[PDB]
């Protein structure tokens, strides 16, 4: 009977370390998962910002061109306004 | 082989706890798939940090720009490879390339504007953007404490993923003295094994039992040493008269014998 | 049998309590110095296209003044065609 | 050893009795076994396969029947006589004698050259011997010395274990023979040779018990597997059943335990699991409308045939080829990168590529009510830390480089792209699977590493492109979730 109180604690103590194991182990799974979705969305984010700089930049590239009749911006604009 | 980690197929399995240090070994395998991916990613999360210079908030290399760059990028300093990515991504976006060598990009006076001055507009081409690189990594870029931070960096990772593979060191010859242990134990379970299966058969009817061991070790004996096809059969009648491959066998020798 | 069984239980403990210190330390570590980086990375990043879209704002505001003496980008690029 | 010199053995092994067979059969063995200058030509040989193959099917069969061959009481086994005949007889005159018979008182068919294959009324298909390379130890356990070994290591004191080791040193001999060209010679012609090997598969893996030692039934397992990696061109004659036969062979080796049922084989033990993908690569090649279909049945979970093989599947309970997913899934990784270096890589490399090659052919077969995703914390995916390997190899065997790395991202954008569709149109299952996609580390590569890609090599264009459109998805697959 000391055996079986020996059998019963064996039993006990694989299932805490079983629950243990998979417990952190989900735990490590999320946290990864959730510091990867936020680094691909700060990634897309720069991504989409730098495209805006530069469409913007395409923009008043055309402006500039139909004026035809940061620092360069400020000076276009200088420009444009000492044209008017 | 298969044999040094385990021999567990099947044992009677008395006493069925086989199959939780199964699981055991089983999660052991889980976490060792674990650490080496772990390992690997830390890597990877290295990978981008000696590549970036984007950090500027919390010697001094933001250098700055020309009228022509803050026309593109709209930003007046940094780093020229911040710039070169980023115009990188322009020739991507606007897809002025050509794909046939591939750097050679249809030139633009979005682009040719940066270098005017040797009659580019000459040739409006379809050149190598690595002639650009050259061309504005410092053609374009010029001027016009927290010494401390060049500490927290990349280094830093780097650092502490060599602590993790030192403690990892660190404890695997415990294991491997542990390993050990285990083929130990594991040869003395299957000797004992052997012993418990040879008694049980005993205990089933010690007749049978004895007159084959008994059988079977003189074969042992024999057999380390040379052999013979029949003990026996100076009895000639029974492997006569219930045989007759002996006559077939016979006829075949006669005719050379 | 059952004594050996024990014995390589016993094995087994040690096995993954050495595997569960090395989890704890390494990984609590590297999570830590990866979400302090993102952390970084977002709000600098977050900074930057405040810069930006300040300027561009300003900009707006300029080429509005020019064109009329002759998001919102919507309706910039609209008066710009409109000219 | 020496001596030795006809071919023409032949004709006594043809002879059926059993000691010609010996005679022979052990005397070319040991032949074909010699190499230094020993091979066996081709000039007017094939008699002597067409001979071993029915030699193998006539015992196989009749041990199945569990009934010893070459020892009888009948001989000469037909009609012996002297009659009234010269040599035309049996005419209009022959009914005179049953005038003559009815006064002095006062047509069948013949069978084939072989028996039957399956059908055989017997043998019933029962699940058994579906079991990993683990009864290598059943095997010690068998061959260990005990009081009971029964490995008469002797001869043959019965005729049981005469038939096994005849069938086993056929087998032997069989393999040895198939090292070369006259592969052509074996080239899935030998009609004789094929029933060979249906028949012996369909008894190795249905084992009602007649086989001794279990390592009998390794080594067939064993140079089958191989003989079959010296074949690379047709097979699958009455297919069906031989494709799960093969199949099962296969998926023999390496270790099981959804997810993934296979740990990653530990190589440093094991060679055969690596002519199990061999072959199912190179004899599954062929997508003649035949082969790849028979496996395209073989995803469904004379016509008797048809009953055995659902008979077999749910024999084996869903579905199972994810178990040859998993398989093929094997002796590549969590070695190498986990090694010290990238150098002796090349030498399992040379291997790697054909099984990812079969992958992505398999995927090809996949585009119906199923629940199948395999990238669930379960591989992960390090071909991508691979094909960095492979690169920085490159601006650093042979030949096989760069294509492996091609198809590794092939396979890559492939099964991703499969998954989020299949599920999709199934749609059993919320967009989460997107922020699932989403949440890989072992996936999509970082910009910075494709913007830096982009300069330095300059000799990928075509790897660039793959690398290319699979961003592309990346982003496509970011910007959509929102």
């Amino acid at each position: 009977f000391l055996t079986n109180e020996l059998i019963r604690l064996q039993m006990e103590k694989l299932d805490a370390k079983l629950n243990h194991l998979k417990k952190l182990e989900k735990f490590m799974e999320l946290e990864r998962k959730t510091l990867e979705r936020q680094q691909e969305n700060l990634l897309i984010q720069r991504l989409n910002f730098n495209q805006n700089s530069s469409k913007i930049v395409n923009v008043l590239s055309k402006c500039l061109n139909l004026i035809s009749d940061i620092r360069s911006q400020i000076d276009h604009f200088k420009s444009m306004l000492s044209k008017p | 082989a298969e044999l040094i980690p385990e021999l567990y197929s099947f044992q009677q399995l008395v006493d069925s706890e086989k199959r939780l240090d199964h699981f055991i070994h089983l999660r052991n395998l889980h976490m060792k798939r674990m650490v080496a991916q772990w390992e690997r990613s830390k890597l990877s999360q290295e990978f981008l940090y000696p590549h970036l210079n984007f950090p500027n908030v919390k010697e001094e290399p933001f250098m700055s720009y020309s009228p022509q760059l803050t026309a593109i990028i709209g930003l007046k300093s940094g780093t020229s490879h911040d710039a070169i990515f980023s115009i990188y991504k322009y020739i991507h976006l606007n897809e002025l390339l050509t794909n046939d060598q591939v750097s050679i990009v249809k030139l633009d006076t979005q682009l040719i504007t940066l270098l005017p001055s040797s009659l580019k507009e000459s040739s409006p081409d379809t050149m190598k953007l690595t002639d650009l690189l050259s061309l504005i990594n410092s053609t374009h870029l010029l001027p016009l404490l927290k010494f401390n931070n060049t500490q927290r960096e990349s280094q830093i990772g780097a650092a502490e993923l060599n602590e993790n593979a030192r403690e990892l060191e660190q404890i695997k010859p415990k294991i491997a003295l542990q390993d050990k242990e285990i083929t130990s134990v594991l040869s003395n379970l299957h000797e004992s094994n052997k012993r418990y299966r040879f008694f049980k058969k005993i205990s089933e009817d010690p007749v049978k039992a004895l007159n084959e061991c008994i059988a079977s070790t003189s074969n042992a004996l024999k057999v380390l040493s040379g052999d013979e096809g029949y003990n026996e059969d100076m009895v000639r009648r029974a492997n006569f008269y219930k045989e007759n491959e002996a006559m077939l066998r016979e006829n075949i020798e006669v005719i050379l014998s | 049998f059952l004594t050996n069984e024990l014995i390589r239980l016993q094995m087994e403990k040690l096995d993954a309590k050495l595997n569960h210190l090395k989890k704890l330390e390494k990984f609590m570590e590297l999570e830590r110095k990866t979400l302090e980086r993102q952390q970084e990375n977002l709000l600098i990043q977050r900074l930057n296209f405040n810069q930006n879209s300040s300027k561009i704002v300003n900009v707006l505001s300029k080429c509005l003044n020019l064109i009329s003496d002759s998001s919102q980008i919507d309706h910039f690029k609209s008066m710009l065609s409109k000219p | 050893e020496l001596g030795a010199i006809n071919l023409h053995a032949l004709s006594m092994s043809l002879q059926s009795k059993n000691l010609g067979e010996i005679n022979t059969a052990l005397n070319t063995l040991l032949v074909t076994s010699a190499d230094s200058n020993l091979k066996i030509s081709l000039v007017k040989y094939p008699e002597l396969l067409d001979s071993l193959a029915i030699l193998g099917m006539n015992l196989l069969s009749n041990l199945s029947q569990n009934v010893v061959p070459y020892h009888r009481n009948t001989s000469d086994y037909y009609y012996e006589d002297a009659g009234s005949n010269q040599y035309y007889v049996t005419q209009h005159d022959k009914m005179v004698d049953k005038i003559f018979e009815k006064v002095n008182n006062n047509v069948k068919q013949w069978d084939l050259l072989p028996e039957p294959i399956r059908f055989l009324p017997n043998q019933f298909p029962l699940k058994i011997h579906r079991t990993p390379y683990l009864t290598s130890l059943k095997k010690i356990k068998d061959e260990i010395d005990d009081p009971f070994t029964k490995i008469n290591t002797r001869g043959a004191e019965d005729p049981k274990v005469l038939i096994n080791d005849q069938l086993s040193t056929i087998s032997m001999i069989l393999r040895n023979i198939s090292f070369s060209d006259n592969n052509s010679r074996i080239m899935s012609r030998n009609f004789y040779l094929k029933r060979f090997i249906s028949d012996l598969l369909w008894l190795v893996l249905i084992h009602p018990e007649n086989f001794t030692c279990n390592r009998k039934i390794l080594n067939f397992k064993k140079d089958l597997v191989i003989v079959l990696s010296n074949i690379s061109h047709l097979l699958e004659i009455a297919s069906s059943i031989d494709c799960l036969l093969i199949l099962i062979l296969v998926i023999s080796f390496g270790q099981p335990k959804e997810s993934l049922t296979f740990n990653e084989f530990q190589l440093q033990w094991g060679k055969y699991q690596t002519f199990g993908v061999d072959i199912l690569a190179k004899l599954f090649s062929l997508e003649k409308p035949n082969l790849n279909y028979f496996k395209s049945i073989l995803l469904n979970k004379n016509h008797k045939d048809k009953k055995l093989l659902r008979r077999l599947l749910n024999l084996y309970n869903h579905n199972l080829l994810n178990d040859v997913v998993s398989f093929l899934f094997s002796a590549i990784p969590l070695q190498q990168v986990l090694s010290q270096s990238a150098d002796p890589s090349l030498l399992i490399d040379q291997f790697s590529p054909v099984i990812s090659q079969s992958l992505t052919s398999i995927l090809v077969i996949v585009q119906l009510p199923f629940v199948w995703l395999s990238s669930e914390e379960n591989i992960g995916s390090g071909l991508l830390k691979l094909s960095e390997i492979i690169l920085n190899i490159n601006n650093s065997y042979s030949k096989v480089l760069l294509p492996s790395i091609n198809i590794s991202c092939v396979q890559l954008i492939k099964c991703l792209v499969e998954k989020s569709i299949c599920f999709e149109n199934c749609l059993n299952n919320d967009p989460e699977i997107l922020k699932k996609i989403a949440s890989i580390p072992n996936l999509f590569p970082t910009d910075l590493e494709i913007f830096q890609l982009f300069t330095n090599p300059s000799v990928d264009i075509q790897i660039i492109n793959q690398y290319q459109l699979l961003y592309n998805l990346k982003n496509d697959i970011l910007t959509n979730l929102e």
